[PDB]
């Protein structure tokens, strides 16, 4: 046991990662890019829904209001795909600075269970 | 040794 | 018919409760999209990051190397 | 694990054929993959991750959890025909050691002594709807001494004869330019790979000496190609562009030299575009330069 | 066409023009489009990855032919609960690593290799437990929590705990078999290596030797030096943690923001065509947006 062994692989094995932080927030915020301009697509036809309820209510049917639903259910829809992306992107990255953080912290209790590791 | 032999 | 009258009155309940939920989840966002960008200061203004690396035993923190906050279109 | 059958049956025997991916290879050489599976009819090489089976079962199983599609690596070059990953031999173990074990069916002097550790792999391959396809790699010493930027070249024999073998030549000169040293291949080089390689060194020799037009040295060919001094005057050698006339030393670039010339500018082969290749120089120290513990 | 007697020849072995031997043109796989299916999305970036391929491959065990035909025609024969393929390979990933763990050395006496009963309180204590951990941070709550290293065939599997009580003895009397025949050894074929210490030159089989030896400092006082670094470079992996914590929370709660969004408007258009249908009048507030004060 030595610190500076454990050291040198946790650097190695954390030396990718602010390289992979970068490669995968990239890719949220590109996919958080189509979802903004997607919202637009479906926000715009829930708004020619409601607005005809504002003036007549729920009762009168909007004059295509069959044909807005299935835009607007496949717009949210689509939505939904690209949301969960952004979530696995968001899970891959925590996983992987948790993973390590669970290895380095794993060691250091290794060092504290002998004499090598000093305090704080 | 180097990969060769 | 007395039974399609009951579920008229539980999507009404159902739906006042799936609307206080999306107030809820759209509340706690600006909360988290905040607390992202006062951690980025706090933590990142030895000296090994996310942003450079953690490599330094062998410039500056612009607003351009938040990229924690630029995983967000809406900041 | 420590659990091997002292009473096992030790006995060289090569593949009788494997099937890597789509295609179906026969090995030329022996390999040291499990003795088990030396003794049958079919062997199943995952092209992804490059791992051995004999069980077409198990390859099956294998394959629908699989969920690698690259090499474990950083994409350091892309353009729009081939991809090359930088794989470290001692952070990717597992998957180095199977690209190894299969490169050992194709390559005579390849040697499985140590482990992959002190190699840096980069792999050339071809992006598909499924992934990346390897279809060639070449190792590197991690910081090689005597000059070796090639330790290992091989393509693979379904994708032969598709210049291939030449790009990953262009390539490893490409990344000895952006180190700022020269280099050399390991010297035992293959049949093959001799070949590709004298075609290598008299393509950019001729393509330099034509239109550089000022008067050259031979220690300034070394600062743009990256060849050592040894394999320039034995390119120059095999061609006859090297000539003693009159008390002096002169290059001779006659008509018959300026007629390949002519062919290789007109020729549509690929080549490397150094614009696309995103790397700087991996950097370790030393305690990164020793096997890990 | 004169004739001193020449030889033709096909090439089987080709050649390329010392001669230089070249490999045959490869056929194609049939069954090739059967196992690989799925698309690859490229990336605008060059794609950044350090994952090793353990963390892509899934479960250890994979079943063969064999297993197969017994999972089939023994436990799924006729029995009013089906075993799924891969909840059959955690069953015995978990009878291999309670082994491993317990009976190191079980080709000493294969013989006596543990029971079923004996082995059960050990397959309890059996990266599940930080891929929880993670599920109960983000708050999420909700199945699985989904990487990129997971394929979605996984989260149809029963967890191991009721893998145990459900078929846990009708499998691991088969797998126990397995070990017996095979002497307590590795039942599927591995690669040779040199064990530690040792030095192996004739057998051609044995791979990848490492013969580096570290050794350890002559002094017993505190390396105080290498310690602060390594409680610097601890701080800096939890601040780490902390932000892609955030991250997570953040796509989280927006992917709650949008499941509320498509429930509530598929709520809105089943009330409208009862309201309808009902001839009830007005309520339309909770079916049109309003608008709330939002930085």
């Amino acid at each position: 046991m030595d610190p500076s062994l454990v050291l040198e692989q946790t650097i190695q094995d954390v030396s990718n990662l602010p390289s992979e932080f970068r490669y995968l927030l990239e890719e949220i915020g590109s996919n958080d890019l189509k979802l903004i301009e997607e919202k637009k697509k479906y926000e715009q036809k829930e708004s020619q829904i409601h607005k005809f309820i504002r003036q007549q209510g729920s009762i009168p049917k909007h004059p295509q209001e069959d044909g807005l639903d299935k835009e607007i259910k496949e717009s949210l829809l689509k939505c939904q795909s690209l949301q969960r992306e952004k979530c696995v992107l968001a899970n891959t990255a925590l996983f992987l600075i948790a993973r390590h953080l669970n290895k380095l912290e794993k060691n250091i209790a290794l060092l504290e269970e002998d004499g090598v590791l000093a305090p704080v | 040794s180097g990969a060769k032999d | 018919m007395t039974d399609e009258l009951k579920s008229y009155e539980a999507l009404k309940a159902e739906l006042k409760k799936s609307l206080q939920d999306r107030r809820e989840q759209e509340d706690t966002f600006d909360n988290l999209q905040q607390e992202i960008y006062d951690k980025e200061t706090e933590y990142f203004s030895y000296s090994g990051n996310i942003i450079k690396g953690f490599d330094t035993f062998s410039s500056a923190f612009n607003n351009n190397d938040r990229i924690f906050s630029l995983s967000s279109a809406t900041y | 694990s420590m659990t091997q059958n002292p009473h096992e049956v030790a006995r060289v025997r090569n593949l009788n054929r494997i099937i890597m991916g789509k295609y179906e290879i026969e090995p030329w050489y022996f390999s040291p993959y499990p003795i088990e599976l030396t003794d049958e009819d079919f062997i199943y090489i995952d092209d992804f991750t490059l791992q051995y089976f004999g069980s077409k079962k198990q390859y099956e199983r294998y394959r629908k959890k699989c969920t690698l599609r690259h090499p474990p690596g950083n994409e350091i070059y892309r353009d729009d025909y081939v991809s090359f990953f930088e794989i470290d031999g001692r952070k990717q173990r597992t998957w180095c050691r199977n690209l190894c074990l299969l490169s050992k069916l194709f390559l005579d002097h390849k040697t499985l002594y140590y482990d992959v550790d002190p190699f840096l792999f980069y792999c050339m391959t071809r992006r598909d709807e499924l992934g990346h396809h390897l279809v060639g790699y070449f190792s590197k010493e991690k910081e090689s001494a005597d000059g070796y930027n090639v330790a290992c070249i091989l393509t693979l024999p379904q994708y032969q004869r598709m210049g291939y073998g030449k790009l990953l030549i262009e390539f490893s000169y490409e990344l000895s330019k952006k180190e700022n040293k020269v280099g050399s291949p390991q010297k035992p080089l293959s049949d093959l790979g001799l070949l590709s390689y004298r075609a290598y060194w008299s393509d950019t020799l001729i393509t330099l000496l034509v239109e550089h037009q000022k008067e050259i040295t031979i220690d300034e060919i070394s600062s743009m190609t990256s060849m050592t001094t040894t394999d320039i005057l034995h390119t120059a050698k095999t061609l006859n562009i090297l000539r003693y006339y009159k008390g002096q030393h002169i290059i001779f670039l006659n008509e018959d030299i300026l007629d390949r010339y002519n062919r290789l500018k007109a020729k549509k082969r690929r080549t490397i575009d150094p614009n696309r290749l995103i790397w700087k120089p991996p950097v370790f120290t030393a305690s990164q330069l020793r096997f890990a513990w | 066409i004169s004739v001193k007697q020449h030889l033709k020849i096909y090439l089987p072995n080709d050649l390329k023009h010392d001669y230089i031997p070249t490999p045959d043109a490869s056929m194609t796989w049939n069954e090739y489009d059967k196992f690989y299916t799925g698309s690859f999305q490229e990336t605008t970036s060059y794609i950044k990855f350090s994952a090793t391929v353990e963390d892509c491959c899934g479960t250890n065990y994979n079943m063969d032919e064999r297993d197969e035909t017994f999972l089939n025609e023994q436990v799924n024969k006729g029995s009013s609960d089906i075993l799924t393929e891969d909840e059959f390979e955690i069953l015995c990933s978990s009878f291999e690593h309670a082994i491993h763990e317990r009976q190191p050395f079980l080709s000493m006496d294969p013989e006596s290799i543990l029971s079923f009963e004996e082995l059960k309180p050990t397959l309890i204590k059996s990266d599940f437990n930080l891929r929880n951990q993670l599920n109960h941070e983000i708050n999420s709550h909700k199945t699985h929590f989904i990487t990129q290293f997971d394929p979605v065939s996984q989260m149809n599997t029963r967890p191991l705990i009721q893998l145990i009580e459900k078929f846990g003895s009708k499998i691991y009397d088969y797998w126990r078999e397995r070990k017996i025949e095979v002497n307590g050894y590795e039942i599927f074929p591995q690669l040779k290596f040199e064990r530690p210490g040792e030095k192996e030159e004739i057998d051609p089989y044995v791979c990848f030797r490492r013969r580096e030896v570290r050794h350890p400092r002559k002094t017993r006082r505190i390396d105080i030096l290498n310690s602060q670094r390594l409680r610097a470079l601890h701080q800096e992996l939890k601040n780490a943690k902390d932000l892609a914590l955030l991250v997570a929370k953040r796509e989280n709660v927006s992917l709650n923001w949008i499941n509320d969004e498509l429930k509530i408007f598929d709520q809105r258009v089943k009330i409208k065509n009862l309201k309808r249908s009902l001839n009830i009048s007005g309520e339309d507030d909770d079916l049109i947006n309003h608008k709330r004060k939002r930085p």
